[PDB]
C-alpha cells in the first residue's frame, strides 16, 4: 500500500524457505511449570488431552530448577559452557519423559533429538502429538561468552518451529507473560505487564526476561514465525486459547513481515 | 561466593544480569590444555587428493610424538554441491546443516584410514567419548569438523547456507576443551588483502586483529565470518593461526608455536 | 592570492586538490542576506485546503512588513500519486522529477493567487529573474519548491523516487542566496523520536544536530534525508527550523528568530 | 554460477528502470578538446561525419578554458557555487553551437536542455545526431561544499546516458586516458597509464583526474551503463574504435552488474 511497495525497481525479498511441517503447532512447556509437580502438571495434562483432537502438536519441555542445580555444581567445578549445555539439556529431556508418560494412553511418546530432526513427519502421521526436549543439541559446540549456556529451551523450540515453518509456537510459563521487571524479584512492586512487544524492543532492554535472550536473536533471523505468545500454564484454558490465537498473555513480534 | 551464585541460580531467571555476572566469576577449568586442534581444509586440502594429503599425513605422524592433536576435517566441494541442490529447492539452513556434516564425515573417514595403522582413530558421537583415551595413548584423533546443530542450526541473516560450518566446528572444540592453540591448515600462506587466487597483487598479512579484519572488509575471507565473533567471545582460545598445508613443515612449525602463517587475534 | 588561484584554474584540472583548496579561500558573497526562505508543506499544509492555508496567508501578509520572504511550495499527495504510477512502470528518477515539479507548480499557483491582491507574485524560470524586484517592492515572492534537475536528477541508491524533492529545492535556494534563515512549515510541532502521527508516545525533540539525527535513525524522518547532507556541506545556511504551520503565530515567531519548533544544526 | 546465485531465498535485485533510448550512443566532447580550435576540431568533425551513418548520436560538449576564466572572475567577485554553475554550463553550450554548426550540412543542430530532456526521441527520428550541452541544468541548485561546481560535463553526460539507458557513453579527452597523476602536471614524470579501472577505486584515490569526481559518485548509483571509455580525441580513429567497443583508452567500470 506504500509508495515503496509500488516501485518495480526496488530489491525484492527472497522467497521464504519451504515449510517442512506447515500444519504443526509447537508448544514449549517451561521447566519451572513442570517443577510445580502434580498441582500444575495434572491440569496441564488434561488440557493437552483435549487439544490432541484439535491440533497436531510437538510438545517441547524446558529444564527448570534441576538445570540450575547442575549449573551450580558444574560452575563450582569450573566447567565451561559447552559442558554445562548438555547437562541442562538432560533435564529438559527428563521433563519430556515425565510429560509423555502422563499422555502415553493417548498414544504420545517422548522422542530423542535425532528423531525430532529427521523422523518427526512419520511419527506425527502415526499419532496426534509427540514430546521432545526443547533444548537444542549444541553440546560441546555451545557458543562461548556467558558461562551460562545461551541456547536454551525457548531458543531451541523457536529454532525448530521456524525451521519447520510451523503454524505457531506458544510458550507456556509460570507467569502471565513478560513484565518490565521480574514479577517475583526484588523489584516486583515496579513490574508492569506487557501485553505486546517486539523482539527488537526486548533485545535493546536490559534486565531479566522469562525467555532466553538468544530467543530474541534467533527471532531476528526468523523466516516464518511472526509472533510467539507467552501464556500462563497455571491458568487452565490459556494454552487452549493461545493455540486459537486469542490474546491471553504476552505476544512477542518476531519482525518477520506478513503480507 | 559459591553461596551467592547458588542463591541467584535458584531464585532468578538465567537472563538476570546479576546471575550472569556471578556465573562469570566462576573458576575456569581447561579440559585438554595440552592438546592442539587442527583443521585440515576440505576444499583446500582433502579435496586435492594424494599430493596434498600424503605429506600432511607424514607431518601428523611425526608431530604426534611431541604434540597431542585433535584433527578436524573440512567438507569442501561435495558439501558445496549439496548446498547448491538444497538451496535451489529453498530448503532451510537446518536441513542443509546435516548435508554438510555427512561430507565432513566422509573426509574424516578417508583421512582416518590413512592413519589407522599408526593407531590414530576417527572419533564421533555426541559426547566424543573416545577422545580422552586415544589422546593419552596415540596422541592424536580425527574428528568431523561440522558442528552438530543439524535442524537447530542458526541461519544467516540472508539465505539458507549454514553460517557455522567446519571452521566454527573445529574452533568451538578447541575453545570447549581449552586447548593451547587452534591451527587452520589451508592452501595459502594465510590472509591477504584480497583473495590471492583471483587477485593480481594482494598483500600478505601476517598478523591482524578481528576488528582490523572487519574494518578492512575481510570478515568473510579466510575463515567463516562468525568464527571471528566466536573468537572475540572465546574464554580459552583468544587467537588462531592459519597456515599453508601445501608447504612442507608449516604445520610442524606452527605446532611448535612458530609464527609461520597469519595469526588472527581476538583483540 | 588571486594570481595563484587564477594560475591553478588555467593549468590544472578542476579535480586537482590544490585548485579546490585555492577556490575554498575565495571571498563569500551573500546575494540576499536579509531574506528568509520558507517552505509551505504540500502534503502537510497546502493539501489541507482552506483551514490550513488561509491562516498562513494572513501570517505571510502580516510578516512581509518586517521580513523579506521567498515562499516555496511542496508538492504532496498528487506527486505521490504520479510517483506511484511512474514507479510502477519502472520509469527512472529523471522522468519522475518532472512529474513532481508540475505538482509543486500547481501549489505555487494556488498559493500565489491567494496573495496576488497583496502584490506578491509567483516567480519561475531557470534564472528566477523576477525575485530581486519583487523582494525589494512587496517583500515576498512565491516559487515552486522542486529543484530543476529534471532528467539529470540524481537517483537514490535504490528505487526511482527522486531523492531531492521540495525540501532540497527550498533549502538549496536559501543556501545559494545566502539567506539569513530557512524555515520549514509543516503540520507537526517539529521532530519527534518517532512519527507522532503513528506513534503512541514519541518524544518531542526541540534541538538536534545532523549527526545526532543519523545516530537515532531519524535521517529520513522530518526532512528528505539528503537535506541533512546538504546542510552539512552548506556555506551559508548551517541550521534550519521546522515549525507547525497549523498553530497560529509559529511562522511569525520563527521569522523573528524565536525557537518555536525543532532547530536542526549542521554541527 | 556461484553458490549464492543458486540460493532461491536470497533477496533479488530490483528490475532496472525502463530504457528510454536503448539504441542511442552518447559521446561527450571535452571542452579542452574544443579549445584547441581547428587543428583538433576539423579531424574530429570528419570522424563524426563518418560515424553518422553507423550510430545514432547524442553529442554533448564540455566547457573548457572559458569556464575557468568565468570561475576566476566569479570567485574574485565572491559568487557562490550555484552562481558559477550556470556560467560554466553556458560555455559548454557555446562549444555545442560551434560543433553543431560544423555538422549543419549533415542535418545536425544543437538543442537546448528542455529539448534534450523532453523531445530527444522526435529529433533523433528526424536526424542521425544532435548536439547538446553536457553540463546539467542544476543552476541555482548546484550542491554546496566545493566552491567549484561539482556536477559538470562528464557528470551531466553520464546522468543523461544512464537515465536514457543508452547503449554507451564515450568520453573524448585531450589525453590517452586516466593516469596515476596529471600527465601534464608537475609530477608527470611519475604518471602511469591506467588501461582499466573501477569507479570505486578512482573514488578512494586522491589527486587529479581527467573526469569529474562526481562522475564516480553517479556511477555508483547507475542502473544501466556498465563501462565508460575515456579516449584521446586528438588521435583520429580512437572515437570510432571506442564506439565499436575496442579498447583504445581507459575503461572505467561503473559497478553496474551485467548478467
Ligand atoms: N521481565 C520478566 N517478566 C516475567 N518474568 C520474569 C521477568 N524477569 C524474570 N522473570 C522470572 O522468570 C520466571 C520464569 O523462569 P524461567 O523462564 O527460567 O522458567 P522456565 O521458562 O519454566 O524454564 P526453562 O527455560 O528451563 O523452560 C518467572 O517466574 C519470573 O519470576
Ligand atoms: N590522473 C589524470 N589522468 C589524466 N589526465 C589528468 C589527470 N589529472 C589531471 N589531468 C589533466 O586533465 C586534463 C583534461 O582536463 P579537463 O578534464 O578539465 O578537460 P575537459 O574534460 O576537456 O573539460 P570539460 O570538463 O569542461 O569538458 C588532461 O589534459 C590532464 O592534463
Ligand atoms: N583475502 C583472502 N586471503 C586469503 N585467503 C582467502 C581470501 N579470500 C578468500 N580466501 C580463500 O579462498 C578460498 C575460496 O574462496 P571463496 O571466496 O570461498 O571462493 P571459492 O570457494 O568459489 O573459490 C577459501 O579457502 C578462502 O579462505
Ligand atoms: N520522527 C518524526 N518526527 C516528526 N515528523 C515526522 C517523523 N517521521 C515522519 N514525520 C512526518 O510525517 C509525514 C509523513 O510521514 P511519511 O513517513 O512520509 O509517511 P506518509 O507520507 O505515508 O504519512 C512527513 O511530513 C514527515 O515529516
Ligand atoms: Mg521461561
Ligand atoms: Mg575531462
Amino acid at each position: 500500500q506504500t509508495l515503496q511497495d509500488r516501485d518495480l525497481t526496488r530489491p525484492v525479498a527472497g522467497k521464504r524457505p519451504i515449510r517442512l511441517l506447515p500444519w504443526l503447532q509447537v508448544v514449549k512447556i517451561g521447566g519451572r511449570v513442570m517443577d510445580r509437580g502434580a498441582d500444575a502438571i495434572l491440569p496441564l495434562v488434561e488440557e493437552l488431552r483435549k487439544l490432541l483432537p484439535e491440533h497436531r502438536l510437538l510438545i517441547l519441555t524446558g529444564a527448570g530448577v534441576r538445570a540450575r542445580h547442575v549449573f551450580s555444581v558444574g560452575l563450582d567445578l569450573g566447567l565451561p559452557v559447552g559442558s554445562l549445555a548438555p547437562l541442562a539439556a538432560s533435564e529438559a529431556g527428563q521433563n519430556g519423559h515425565i510429560l509423555a508418560a502422563m499422555l502415553a494412553s493417548e498414544g504420545v511418546s517422548y522422542v530423542e533429538h535425532p528423531t525430532v530432526a529427521d523422523q518427526l513427519a512419520i511419527h506425527l502421521s502415526a499419532t496426534r502429538a509427540v514430546v521432545g526436549s526443547a533444548f537444542p543439541p549444541y553440546h560441546h559446540h555451545e557458543f562461548p561468552g556467558s558461562r551460562i549456556p545461551p541456547h536454551r529451551a525457548d531458543t531451541g523450540a523457536f529454532l525448530l518451529a521456524d525451521a519447520f515453518g510451523a503454524a505457531g509456537l506458544t510458550i507456556v510459563e509460570n507467569v502471565d507473560g513478560i513484565y518490565t521487571a521480574d514479577p517475583n524479584g526484588p523489584d516486583r512492586g515496579q513490574a508492569r505487564f506487557l501485553p505486546e512487544t517486539s523482539a527488537t524492543d526486548l533485545a535493546k532492554s536490559e534486565g531479566p526476561l522469562p525467555v532466553d535472550r538468544a530467543l530474541l536473536d534467533v527471532m531476528a533471523t526468523a523466516r516464518h514465525i511472526e509472533r510467539v505468545q507467552v501464556v500462563n500454564g497455571l491458568v487452565p484454558g490459556r494454552l487452549t486459547a493461545a493455540l486459537r490465537g486469542e490474546h491471553v498473555g504476552t505476544l512477542i513480534r518476531t519482525g518477520v513481515r506478513p503480507a | 561466593s559459591t553461596a551467592e551464585l547458588e542463591e541467584l541460580l535458584m531464585q532468578r531467571s538465567l537472563t538476570d544480569p546479576q546471575l550472569q555476572a556471578a556465573a562469570a566469576a566462576a573458576a575456569d577449568f581447561r579440559i585438554l590444555p595440552d592438546a592442539t586442534v587442527i583443521k585440515i581444509g576440505g576444499q583446500s586440502v582433502i579435496d586435492r587428493g594424494r599430493a596434498a594429503v600424503y605429506p600432511l599425513v607424514d607431518e601428523i605422524v611425526a608431530a604426534r610424538k611431541n604434540h597431542k592433536l585433535l584433527i578436524g576435517t573440512g567438507a569442501g566441494t561435495r558439501a558445496r554441491h549439496l548446498y547448491s541442490i538444497a538451496a535451489g529447492l529453498g530448503l532451510p539452513a537446518g536441513v542443509l546443516a546435516q548435508l554438510g556434516s555427512s561430507v565432513a564425515d566422509q573426509n574424516a573417514a578417508m583421512l582416518g584410514q590413512l592413519l589407522a595403522k599408526h593407531g590414530i582413530p576417527v572419533v564421533g558421537g555426541a559426547g566424543l567419548s573416545a577422545v580422552p583415551l586415544s589422546l593419552a595413548e596415540v596422541n592424536a584423533v580425527v574428528f568431523s569438523g561440522m558442528p552438530p546443530y543439524k535442524l537447530w542450526m542458526r541461519p544467516a541473516a540472508e539465505g539458507v547456507i549454514p553460517p557455522y560450518r567446519t571452521d566454527a566446528g573445529c574452533f568451538l572444540l578447541a575453545e570447549q576443551f581449552g586447548c593451547k592453540q587452534m591451527i587452520f591448515v589451508k592452501d595459502e600462506d594465510g590472509l591477504y588483502t584480497a583473495n590471492p587466487k583471483t587477485s593480481k597483487d594482494a598483500t600478505f598479512i601476517p598478523r591482524i586483529s578481528v576488528d582490523e579484519m572487519k574494518a578492512k572488509g575481510l570478515h568473510d575471507s579466510i575463515l567463516e565470518f562468525p568464527v571471528l565473533d566466536l573468537l572475540q567471545s572465546a574464554q580459552h582460545v583468544r587467537e588462531v593461526q592459519v597456515v599453508n598445508g601445501l608447504v612442507p613443515g608449516n604445520l610442524t612449525r606452527a605446532l611448535a608455536g612458530e609464527h609461520v602463517g597469519t595469526i588472527i587475534t581476538a583483540s
